[PDB]
RNA sequence: AUGCCUUAAACUUAUGAGUAAGGAAAAUAACGAUUCGGGGUGACGCCCGAAGAAUUUUUGAGC
RNA sequence: UCGGCCUCCGAAAUAUCCUUUUCUAGCAUGUGUCAUAUCCUUAACUCAUUGUCCCUUUUUUUU
RNA sequence: UGUUGUAUGAAAGGAGAGAAGGUUAGCACUCCCCUUGACAAGGAUGGAAGAGGCCGGCCU
């Protein structure tokens, strides 16, 4: 959903876009290698399969 | 099943308080309505941005042109005209009947 | 529901001298005789039939009297169907309680025997 | 019954037959339909205990299992003196229930 | 009235079949065709039928 | 020619806290109306039933 | 030539176990502990608080 906040100062908005992009990379890489572990059989935990399905 | 008067009133007020991402909280207020039916009723009919006015001449011309363009695709068409897809659909059929006479 | 309470409370205290409460409650029950809904209308009639056996046929006839010959059929038939209930339940006791109607030109209406003096 | 305006009492001259009530109707008053304070025994007219009907329920018509009484309030109002209190017509409610179950079942 | 995880839940927000009878709103249909007769009603409601040129001024009695 | 895997314990489930005694542990100090939905309500309202419909064809169990 | 130097558990009597509809899952931030050989894991997600300004109160 596109995020815009109309009043917000641009130092603050630049900082927020910076850190949201960092969290997005951490999230997406974790999705990437937990899928590999699920496919190879390395995980046996069912909650990590549920979380990966949700992220995917 | 069908929407009473008082149910629509509850649904408008509850969306005004709880917003548009909590349909499970809104379904708890109504009788025998699920969350999906509440959402569908809101976007179909009860949303204030839905315009229930008469059709302008411009809006009709865009309707006839876009219905020629992408036939039967009313969800794609409908935000370009700014009516609900059901509204767009029945008004198209109205004009087609009218041109038959 | 209050008329149902009056019906049942009326028949319980029969013979015990509680007639002032019951007559007081008749003053509230009685304007509801012009209701038209059947459930309410049969609860009111039940209350009056209970009250006839607790405060007597004389009071109940004194309530009906003025509307038995009233100009409107609406007031009249409701009043007549209260009278019939009093008449069926207590036909004999009403002999002492009827009013005095005067004689007109060709018919005599005074019950002269009761007017006898010893 | 008092709950059904279309039901109709027999009201003929009651006789020496004692009216009875089926298990469903046990303990209630035939006129005003109450559960409390039984005052007098119910008598039914000759025709209403004719033949096979001898001993059926007064109020509904099922196999009778105990004697029927009038309550105290119907005695004081002398409702016990109006006649045979046997109900002579099934009415709309009983008939509708039959066709509804039969449609379904 | 605290941040996060798969909106935390890939959990649920149930309530049978009928009988008889009421109350309240939403919605919706009309406004002045006058009087007379008949229907109806306590009374109305309501209903059925019927129908700027002429004596004191500016369109002349003047010739 | 031969070829021989393992064996079990507790926790994440029946809370927690306060008051008075009991047991023990550990300490520390001291020059209105027509025509339509709906909502609310009323009546100890009911939860199927088996009770000869035998009527009908020129139709009738044979010494 | 005494006394408040404290705590645990139990019994009896009371209170009752997070989630802006119901039923619940958890992981933490601070400081208060308990089980534990713990740099692990549990103890209801262990329990308890959590916006700003002025002097428990007042204002947004
Ligand atoms: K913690
Ligand atoms: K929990
Ligand atoms: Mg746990
Ligand atoms: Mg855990
Ligand atoms: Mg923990
Ligand atoms: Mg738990
Ligand atoms: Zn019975
Ligand atoms: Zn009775
Ligand atoms: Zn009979």
């Amino acid at each position: 959903i596109p995020w815009k906040v109309p009043g917000l100062p641009t130092p603050i908005e630049n900082m927020i876009l910076r850190y949201v992009k960092a969290k997005a990379d951490w999230w997406t890489n974790t999705a990437h290698y937990n899928r590999e572990r699920i496919r190879r059989g390395a995980t046996v935990d069912k909650t990590v399969c549920k979380k990966n399905l949700g992220r995917l | 099943g069908v929407w009473r008067n008082t149910e629509d009133e509850i649904l408008k007020a509850a969306v005004m308080k709880y917003g548009k991402n909590q349909w499970s909280r809104i379904a708890s207020l109504l009788h025998r309505k699920s969350a999906k039916q509440c959402k569908a009723r809101w976007y179909e009919w009860l949303d204030p941005s839905i315009k229930k006015t008469e059709w302008s001449r411009e809006e009709e011309e865009k309707l006839l042109h876009l219905a020629k363009l992408m036939p039967t695709q009313w969800r794609t068409i409908a935000p370009i005209i700014g009516r609900t897809a059901a509204q767009c659909l029945e008004h198209y059929e109205f004009l087609l009947d009218k041109a038959a006479q | 529901t209050a008329s149902a309470v009056v019906q049942h409370m009326s028949l319980g205290v029969y013979g015990f001298g509680c007639e002032d409460s019951l007559n007081h409650l008749l003053n509230y029950v009685w304007p509801n005789v012009f209701e038209t809904s059947p459930h309410v209308i049969q609860a009111v009639m039940g209350a009056l039939e209970g009250l006839r056996v607790a405060i007597g046929p004389c009071r109940m006839l004194q309530y009906c009297l003025q509307g038995l010959f009233h100009p409107a059929r609406k007031v009249r038939d409701v009043y007549w169907k209260i009278y019939n209930s009093i008449y069926i339940g207590s036909q004999d006791a009403l002999i002492a309680h009827y009013p005095r109607i005067y004689n007109d030109d060709k018919n005599t209406y005074i019950r002269y025997e009761l007017d006898y003096i010893l | 019954a008092k709950h059904h305006p279309d039901l109709i009492f027999c009201r003929k001259q009651a006789g020496v037959a004692i009216g009875r009530l089926c298990e469903k109707c046990d303990g209630k008053c035939v006129i005003c339909d109450s559960y409390v304070r039984p005052c007098t025994l119910v008598r039914i007219c000759d025709e209403c205990n004719y033949g096979s009907y001898q001993g059926r329920c007064v109020i509904c018509g099922g196999p009778g299992v105990s004697d029927a009484y009038y309550c105290k309030e119907c005695t004081i109002q002398e409702k016990d003196r109006d006649g045979c209190p046997k109900i002579v017509n099934l009415g709309s409610s009983k008939t509708d229930l039959f066709y509804e179950r039969k449609k379904y079942g």
